Parts: C-alpha cells; structure tokens; sequence
C-alpha cells in the first residue's frame, strides 16, 4: 500500500 | 562492569551484521577520483541511498527481537530511522582517516556536489560534531541499532516492546564508553546527545534532495517510499 516495497523487504525471507 | 558473556555475544553479532555494509573506501575512492557534475552526483546519491536502505532493512531484521514486534511497528521503526541511519553512516565515512589533504578534498567535493547552501553548514556541523567524539566501529554499529530501535518514534503503538529491545544495546554501549574513554565520563552521554542533533536532519530530508542543483529529481520507487519524495 503506502509502504508496499518496505513491507515486502521486511516480509520476504 | 566488564562486558558479560551475553553482552560480548550481542556486540559481536551486531558487528558482523554491521560489517555486511559497502566498504567506505569504495564510496570515498570514487568521490576523490574525479569531480562529477551536480547531475552525476545526484545519481550517485540516489544509488547509494537505495543500496543503503536495502542493507539497513537486512541489518534491522537481524536485531534481536525485531521480528517479534508488531508488523506495523516494524515498518514505523524502519521508516522513522532510515534517513538518520544514512547520515550517521555518511558521518562515519566522512571522519575515517585518509591520506594528507584527502578529507579536505572529500569535504570540497561534497560541498560542491550540487547540495543547496542552506544544508551545507548543518550537515558539516553534524559530521564535525560526530568526528569530535572519535567513535569506534563498535560505537557506530551499536548507535545505528539504538537509532533504529527508538521507542519514542511517531506511529509506534507498543513502545514498551521497543524499549525492551533497545535497553540491552544502550547497556552494552554504555560499558564500551566507560572503557574506550575513562577520561571522558561524559562520552556515553555525548554519543546520546548526537542522536538528538541527528533527528534535526529529518525535518528537511525531502527538501535536501528536492533542492539539489539539477533540472530534474528522479528517484527510485523505494527511495520515494523512505524519503518523502515523488
Ligand atoms: O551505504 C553506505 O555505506 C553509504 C555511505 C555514504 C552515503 N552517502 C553518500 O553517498 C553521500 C554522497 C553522495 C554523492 C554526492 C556526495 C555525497 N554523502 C553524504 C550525503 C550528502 C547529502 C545527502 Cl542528502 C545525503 C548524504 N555525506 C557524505 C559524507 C561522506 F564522507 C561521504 F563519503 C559521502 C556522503 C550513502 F548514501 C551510503
């Protein structure tokens, strides 16, 4: 959403 | 008073994670090598800043307990510290000892990189304030982790959970300070004092990128998210 990319980097792995 | 075994494990673990960062020499060898235009420098800034965030996210996920925090609090900590962590790392690189007159040249290069005049003095005043404390690599590493795990950020819902993670880092840092500097019993406190001046760089971070002396300000989607630009 707002921090889509940041949320992705944190939720991957 | 000496680091406990738990504290020595914590410290070495923070050091390893901190060590996964771009070699300072890579950054300074390039800036010193030759003069670039404000345009080439703006591009170097955006690529360095995009890589810095990516590494910071990885460093942060490794901080003991960070993954147990509420997900929304995890984003709020990362978003709230990313720019401060960037300046702290820039301050570290700036105060690394270089051959004769190199830091003068590095300083002249950064001054004429394209950044606006209104941001030069505060920036060099901060980098200088940092260099005065003559920090070690363990101090830079711990201070970065303490900056990230700041429970007094905005949008943090569960502050006491963040406090619990930040406290062991403050305790290890305090002990290192009371060793690296027995003659400066104010070293721990000045390191914490710098963290306050660092928060001032948050106020105008978006404008620092926007007022760069280039015809156009193109940023990466990730940078747009972290800095507050479009
Ligand atoms: O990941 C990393 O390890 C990393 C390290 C350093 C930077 N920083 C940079 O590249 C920029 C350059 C970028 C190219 C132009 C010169 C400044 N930079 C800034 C600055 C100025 C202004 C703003 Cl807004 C942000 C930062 N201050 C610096 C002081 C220095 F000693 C230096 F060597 C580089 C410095 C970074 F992004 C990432």
């Amino acid at each position: 959403k707002d921090h889509q990319l940041l949320r992705y980097l944190l939720d991957k792995d | 008073m000496e680091l406990t075994p738990d504290q020595q494990t914590l410290l070495h673990f923070i050091m390893d994670s901190y060590n996964k960062q771009r070699m300072p020499q890579e950054i300074t060898n390039k800036i010193l090598k030759e003069a670039f235009s404000a345009e080439e420098n703006f591009l170097i800034l955006t690529e360095m800043a995009t890589n810095h965030v990516q590494v910071l996210v990885e460093f942060t996920k490794k901080l003991p307990g960070f993954q147990t925090l509420d997900h929304e609090d995890q984003i709020a900590l990362l978003k709230g510290s990313a720019v401060e962590a960037m300046f702290l790392r820039s301050a570290e690189i700036f105060n690394k000892k270089l051959p004769s007159g190199h830091s003068d040249l590095l300083e002249a290069r950064i001054r004429n990189s394209g950044i606006s005049d209104e941001y030069i003095t505060p920036m060099f005043s901060f980098y200088k304030s940092i260099g005065e404390l003559k920090m070690t690599q363990e101090e830079y590493a711990l201070l970065t982790a303490i900056v990230i795990l700041s429970p007094d950020r905005q949008y943090i819902k569960d502050r006491e959970a963040v406090e619990k993670l930040q406290e062991p880092l403050l305790d290890v840092l305090q002990k290192l300070c009371k060793i690296h500097q027995p003659e400066n019993p104010q070293h721990f406190a000045c390191l914490l004092g710098r963290l306050t001046e660092l928060r001032t760089f948050n106020h105008h971070h978006a404008e620092m990128l926007m007022s760069w002396r280039v015809n156009d300000h193109k940023f990466t989607p990730l940078l747009c998210e972290i800095w507050d630009v479009q």
